[PDB]
């Protein structure tokens, strides 16, 4: 009877692999993708204390992971580089057609065009490509800094979707940052 | 292809070869009291229970160091140490009693009991007893089947608390906390029958897969003595893949 | 090998078990990634897999 | 028992952070942010040497 | 014969996976290596439960590690000696010229230049001879301290910049130190 004695062993050792190629996924090894994502960058003055590798929050939820910080010695000053989601930090084909539509209801405003120019063509002609290539939902002057998690644990990148235009592309750089402020500090603050 | 046919015709006859081990374990026990099996089960738990003491006791004492060291150098730096008499006492209770009291007890009576039936079938006494009709089903394994239904939850209660009584030695005699901080942080945040009742029908059930692997193995074995030493290392690996395992499924229930 | 895997499993789930319910109504369970460490690098893994 | 101590680690974090759920990153982060190599794994094989 | 050496051959992979599990991806191997690691030295007054083998910080962002610590009996003051990197923590080919056209242009300008102004070339020929190797990025009048990341953390040290003109050798002292505090300082340090 080859035709069970051969079927006993061999639907064990594709199940049993199958079970070895989930101890590759949790891990934290070559499984666990992503979706597409990307390396902005932002330069703080000083972000001491953090773990490269971290959370990335836009409000309170994951949007992505760091990836490198490195100093340039001449002006002392630290990079951050960090990956974002392609599916939370994205826009629908609709969403991408809605600030488009409300960018000339922005640019060209009832308000922005009395006082930008009486035919400000040029604000109004490059929102249409600009918007059509692959934008980012982060706003603006939307500055990051980092935060703390509680009390213990460890910090975090934080994303202050302080109002907003004019978005992000792929690679750009967050020009408002803040540093961090340990215990330390407060306690010379305070007394 | 052939090699394929040898681990599935192995792990098939690992299946029957459980169907017929459910059915001797219920032929044991849905039968009647043979007469005068009072006194060979008393002189049974002589040999599995009173012989074993000694290497849990030591044993003891080693995994409640241990748990009086680590337990130790975690909570200082946090400071709040009126957890040690409580973080001794939970693993204990929970855990470490039901699991590495029964890894040491498939040791030496887990495995002592299906070498002296493994013996027994070689020598033909089995056979020469039924012959004259003793069925020696109810004749030698009954007796040592409830020798170690019984006498493992006597063991892990002894277990458990020696383990206590260790952690609290090289705690507050040589590194120092109060004394009074220990008992009294540890009285009121064990229940009784939440946690020491429920440690205990862990280590009834640990107790029936330990010994009904452990004397199939010597009654369903071959004779040629490379056939009882194949057998004695055929439990210590079955008993230790079935102890942790239905402990898991077991502390998700209680403590879910 | 297999007798230490598959043992190599159960007593990670019990401990990522207790280790979660003790360290919820503490609420600094930072310790997770460090109390099923620390406890399986100094004394389980030197144990449990000798009496195995 | 450096098998027994990965796949134990990695037991722990199944059952943490797919079936009860805290967060993964701080996990790895606290995981690798205390535990030395020289000091710990090294001398968690020294005794498994001598238990040998 | 083939059989089972083979079947040894993927036991050392089980092996050989869980090493570089437990060496590079928990245990700190991958951030223990410097480049050209050179020394300093100082004196401070409380290092309180500052182990050996931490990681220092400069600005905000790690550097490199503290190498081991001793007392000197002749002066009550402890002593610190660290790995200092040479790379990262200095400049490179770059970053030469980046320090040659501001050390000289910070100290021939002509409302500064009096501080040994060219005679000959006594501003230029100076400076940068005055450097030439070895130099940091690194305060002449910095302050190193001793900080920790939360309301447990660990011990690390702190190197803190401030002005500074002129830096440090591969091996010299900082002139300013700040040793750590706690609960036992800390309610005597406000009042």
């Amino acid at each position: 009877s080859r035709t069970s004695e051969l079927a006993v062993g061999i639907f064990v050792i594709i199940f049993g692999i199958a079970l070895f190629f989930l101890a590759m996924k949790v891990s934290g090894l070559v499984g666990t993708n992503l979706s597409d994502g990307y390396t902005m960058k932002a330069q703080f003055d000083n972000v001491n204390g953090l773990k490269p590798r971290a959370k990335v929050t836009m409000s309170g939820v994951t949007i992505g992971r760091v990836d490198s910080i490195t100093l340039d010695p001449v002006t002392r000053l630290a990079t951050v580089t960090f990956d974002l989601d392609g599916k939370l930090t994205s826009f629908n084909a609709e969403q991408l057609k809605e600030v488009q539509k409300n960018a000339l209801d922005e640019l060209r405003y009832s308000s922005d065009y009395t006082q930008a120019t009486p035919a400000q063509q040029k604000t109004m002609e490059q929102q249409l490509i600009s918007n059509m290539n692959s934008i980012t939902s982060i706003d603006e002057d939307a500055y990051i800094m980092v935060a703390t998690n509680g009390l213990l644990g460890e910090k975090y990148l934080k994303i202050v979707p302080g109002g907003g235009l004019n978005y992000l592309k792929r690679g750009d750089t967050i020009s408002n940052t803040q540093g961090t402020m340990d215990l330390e500090d407060l306690i010379s603050k305070f007394i | 292809m052939n090699t394929i046919a040898w681990l599935g015709r192995l792990v098939i006859e690992r299946i029957r070869g459980i169907g017929v081990a459910a059915l001797m374990l219920l032929q044991i026990i849905f039968s009647l009291p043979s007469a005068g099996g009072f006194g060979r089960f008393v002189y049974q738990m002589h040999r599995v229970g009173v012989m074993s003491l000694l290497i849990i006791t030591v044993s003891g004492l080693f995994i409640g160091l241990v748990l009086g060291l680590q337990g130790y150098s975690i909570l200082v730096n946090v400071g709040s140490e009126s957890m040690l008499g409580t973080m001794v006492s939970l693993t204990l209770l929970r855990e470490l009693a039901p699991v590495v009291a029964a890894l040491l007890f498939a040791g030496r009576a887990g495995s002592a009991l299906t070498a002296e039936i493994g013996s027994m079938k070689q020598s033909e006494q089995l056979a020469s007893m039924e012959m004259i009709g003793v069925d020696p089903l109810k004749q030698i394994v009954s007796p040592r089947l409830w020798a170690g239904i019984v006498s493992l939850p006597m063991l892990t209660v002894i277990f458990a608390a020696i383990g206590i009584v260790g952690g609290k030695l090289v705690g507050v005699d040589f590194l120092g906390v109060d004394e009074g901080s220990f008992w009294s942080g540890m009285q009121n945040n064990v229940q009784f029958g939440h946690d020491v009742v429920n440690g205990i029908i862990k280590s009834i059930v640990f107790a029936l897969l330990c010994t009904w692997i452990a004397v199939f193995q010597g009654y369903a074995c071959d004779p040629t003595p490379e056939g009882i030493a194949t057998a004695m290392t055929r439990t210590v690996v079955y008993s230790s893949l079935c102890v942790l395992g239905f402990d898991f499924v077991l502390t998700a229930v209680m403590f879910g």
